[PDB]
RNA sequence: ACAGCAGCAGGCGCGAAAAUUACCGAAGCCUCCAAGAGGGCGGUAGUGAAGAGACGUGAAAACAAGUGUGUGUAAAAACCACAUGAGUAACUGGAGGUCAAGGCUGGUGCCAGCAUCCGCGGUAAUACCAGCUCCAGGAGUGUCUAUGAUGAUUGCUGCGAUUAAAAGGUCCGUAGUCGAAGAACAGUACUUGUUUGUAAUGUGGCUUAUCGAGAGCCGAAUAGAACGAGAAGAGUUCAGAGUAAGGAGCGAAGGAGGGCUAGAUUAUUGAGCAGCGAGAGGUGAAAUUUGAUGACCUGCUUAGGAGUAACAGAGGCGAAAGCGCUAGUCAAGAACGAAUCCGAUGAUCAAGGACGUAGGCUGGAGGAUCGAAGACGAUUAGAGACCGUAGUAGUUCCAGCAGUAAACGAUGCCUACGCUGUUGUGGUUAUGAGCACGGCAGAAGAGAAAUCUAGUAGGGCUUUGGGGAGAGUACGCGCGCAA
RNA sequence: UGAGUGCAGGGUUCUAGAUCUGAUACAAGUCGUAACAAGGCAGCUGUAGGAGAACCUGUAGCUGGAUCA
């Protein structure tokens, strides 16, 4: 393949051979758009239905607080992680929150969580950061 | 069967590794020829003797001890002036010595040559 | 990692080869590969050779032989003891063993 | 190496430096002229006459007295075969070794000759149907 | 009856996602029968930390943002000029390692939480929750999501395939990619001149807004095309040329290479008959089992179906799978010797075709030995297994199907360049040596090592790998009687 | 020239479904112990039977073997 005239042999070759590559492949062949946060959207709004625990992995020792979201743009329902000391307690049934990614490559498990994809951001409007430091109050 | 000129520069590499004064090289090309007489033009081979066996051809020729090495490019790519120095940079050790040889309308040249005469060729070989 | 240089084996410049049975368990080895022991062996033992002198009615006499090849699997070569486990610089030596009587 | 094989022999007869006038012979240009073509009417093959001026006659090479090659001097004369010689005798081997089999079908290694040698018939046939040397409709005798 | 905002404002939805139902006889342009009329085209401001410049938040004597006039414009506001007051003006992320900066004090005790990764916390936490001091960038700083780089982890430059992932079981073969020396010839590629071909952007510059982005002017330019020129490489032809390129042929010889015909020395079983009169077999040790219907062992007769011991090897032959008694017969091949003939006929190979141990399947022949399945005897907690007794399909042959192996020297095929000693096999020999096919032992280089079919290298062509798993699995398709 | 609309079919993409059958994670449940030491019958590859389950048995092969002899 290596002749001076070779260029179409040389083409057709080295394009079948990037298909071995991960990225490449699911880019091509895979279903990028299965997912609430991913290809399709940065965030996702949706609304609490049921408050969940989890174990986390081994080694370590804990129960890890966890939501169950219905989301409005595809009418699945999944699993999100809230983040902070307090948080669980600034969230409602009913309420309306506001979902992110945890920044891997993929949609990936994050240290001990596992199965949980993605975190709350906002409730009701509002920033979970300034509701758990009570430096902002809910709506009402 | 094996490229002539590939042939002629891994004879005289192995044996200057060897540490051998001289060599005989066993099937020989006009370009050949022209290739040998470059490197007697720089000084990087000394004599030069052309045995006419009528079966292809032989040569016996005197190594320098200036020379560390030599090569021949495959396939010969076509190149315009503005292209030569990117070669220049990828084969050659250093600015200051050493020959990148292009074949052209008027025989074989270096690659200063190339910026006197304002012509572009096809790539041959080196040697330094 | 390649233990043996030889494949453990004297077969070279072959496809396949005969196999024969092992003396002890009956077990196929290839011929090439298979621990070998020759044997010559008196038919009457030498504590009965001075009786003997005194039993024959010949003028003298010269006592048969019997001679055998014999053929082991590396199981039965080891347990054995007719070869051992030796280290990494002995491996290489080559020499021949005794006719066994 | 060899083409159906993994053979690299290296048997071969070395060709002259020069060649000049064979001297030490003992007949003349016109006589070794009509050694020749007596030889090609009786029906013997180019390399055969080679064979036999070298031995009996006392010539090597066949080509320093004559300034012409056997087969152009055959082409003068007129006695050119149908067929070139080399191509002749792929056909013949071919016969043979399908009437060995016609009465011994079991043998796999001779079918396993016939496959090579047949392979070999139609590279040559299509070197000669290029250069003119055969009509393009020619099919073997099989 | 009417009606169609992917015109300009504006509203509702949808979403993670985007401004005023504002002024316009002025600038740039377009339209008319016009010293005039029209234009949501266009311009002017308002709104918003998408982007990009320049500067405030003090100095050691003495500091933004305000205000009033003038300007500015279509009218304005901002900008700039002079003149008045004065003394206002920092946050975001961090402090165990990568990675700059605390074993500080108090709470909590595998809880609550933190942590991209590695990891912290079970009462002595520099990592959680806070206080206090430090660090980094600074009118800005954190997070999520696509992409470029990191990355020689996609490899033209430039990676790998003995053992880490990775050379097709072996041949034939089309399309495709790649192809001697010598003497000559021709100009379409190839390279180059002149002329065309680029507004903005970008590139090399210079000049004016306090400065800097900005604005204004200049010069050269890609790919593509027109006409000339040069002939090294590539291309075409020739034969007083004949490759350590190929094919045809000659001579003497070598080999478990293959098909067929006709024979052979023993051995294992089975029957017949004769002798003898009590055990044989099997194991680590024993039991099933067989024997007075005479076993076992020793004679003589016979009947079958397999196989070729010892010699026999780091020996030979074959494309691989594989091939071992003796004669006769039938085709083709490899190597060697040499002044035979033809002349580029060649290398590698998708598709397509032929062979392929064993076990298996369809039909016929046959059936000694061995023995899956099945059945017993022992051993064990239990053995369905290992051991012993017995026993069927298969194991052999002819005519076919099938298509897999740790089909392995785990090392593709042609072709090169390469150190020494020793030992083989077959020819030839100036007896000094060579040519083909091997084994062995060092060296030098190489490699993560072990080691070396692995040294040197932009020679040609095909196959093939890209962190573990799921998975050589699902769906579709092609072959097969089925497997 | 033809919009619309009957009636049969196809081509694509999604989705329901009694029941069956894979995979993955199961702090540590039950029964054995098949592999790694000659792992207690040396291991592994192909093929064919059998079996609670790892697996066991015949036949040809390999050393990555417990032998470069
Ligand atoms: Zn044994």
């Amino acid at each position: 393949m290596y002749g001076l005239l070779a260029a179409r042999n040389l083409k057709k070759n080295r394009h079948k051979r990037r298909y071995a590559d991960k990225d490449f492949a699911k880019k091509a062949r895979g279903d990028i758009y299965q997912n609430a946060v991913g290809y399709s959207a940065p965030h996702a709004k949706g609304i609490v239905t049921e408050k969940l625990g989890v174990e986390a992995k081994q080694p370590n020792s804990a129960i890890r607080k966890c939501v169950r979201v219905h989301i409005v743009r595809l009418n699945k329902k999944v699993i999100a992680y809230v983040p902070h000391d307090g948080g669980l307690n600034q969230i409602e049934i009913n309420d309306e929150v506001i979902v992110e990614g945890l920044g891997k490559k993929g949609c990936r498990s994050k240290g001990d969580i596992p199965g949980v994809r993605f975190r709350v951001c906002k409730v009701q409007k509002v920033s979970l950061k300034a509701l758990v430091t009570k430096k902002k109050e809910r709506p009402a | 069967m094996m490229d002539k000129l590939a042939n002629l520069c891994i004879t005289i590499n192995n044996a200057n590794r060897a540490q051998k004064r001289s060599v005989v090289i066993r099937r020989i090309s006009k370009v050949c020829r022209l290739f040998l007489e470059s490197m007697q033009k720089h000084g990087y081979i000394t004599d030069i003797v052309y045995i006419d066996d009528h079966r292809e051809g032989k040569a016996v020729v005197g190594l320098s001890g200036r020379l560390n090495r030599c090569g021949a490019i495959c396939p010969r790519y076509d190149v315009e002036l503005k292209d030569v120095e990117r070669y220049r940079a990828n084969l050659l050790p250093s600015r200051g010595f050493g020959h990148l040889i292009v074949t052209s309308s008027k025989g074989l040249i270096d690659h200063r040559e190339c910026i006197q005469h304002n012509t572009g060729g096809k790539i041959l070989g080196y040697f330094y | 990692t390649k233990k043996r240089s030889n494949n453990g084996r004297s077969k070279k410049n072959r496809g396949h080869t005969r196999c024969v049975r092992c003396e002890h368990c009956s077990a196929m080895v290839p011929n090439d590969k298979a621990i070998k022991k020759f044997v010559v062996r008196s038919v009457i033992d030498a504590a009965s050779l001075d009786d003997l002198k005194i039993a024959t009615i010949y003028e003298e006499y010269e006592v048969p032989k019997s001679y055998y090849k014999l053929n082991y699997c590396v199981s039965c070569a080891v347990h054995i003891k007719l070869v051992r486990v030796r280290s990494r610089w002995e491996r290489k030596i080559r020499k021949e063993q005794r006719v066994s009587a | 190496a060899r083409m159906y094989s993994n053979g690299k022999g290296q048997s071969k007869s070395v060709t002259p430096y020069n060649l000049t006038y064979p001297t030490y012979i003992k007949h003349s240009k016109e006589e070794i002229v009509d050694v020749i073509l007596n030889l090609a009417r009786k029906g013997t093959p180019p390399s055969q006459i080679g064979n036999i001026l070298r031995d009996n006659y006392g010539v090597g090479k066949s080509f320093a007295v004559t300034k012409t090659k056997i087969l152009t001097l055959l082409k003068i004369a007129g006695l050119k075969p149908v067929i070139p010689e080399d191509l002749n005798n792929i056909v013949k081997k071919c016969v043979n070794i399908k009437a060995h089999l016609a009465k011994y079908t079991n043998d796999k290694s001779s079918k396993y000759q016939l496959i090579q040698m047949q392979s070999c018939l139609y590279r040559v046939a299509r070197y000669y149907k290029s250069k003119n040397e055969l009509p393009a409709g020619w099919k073997p005798p099989f």
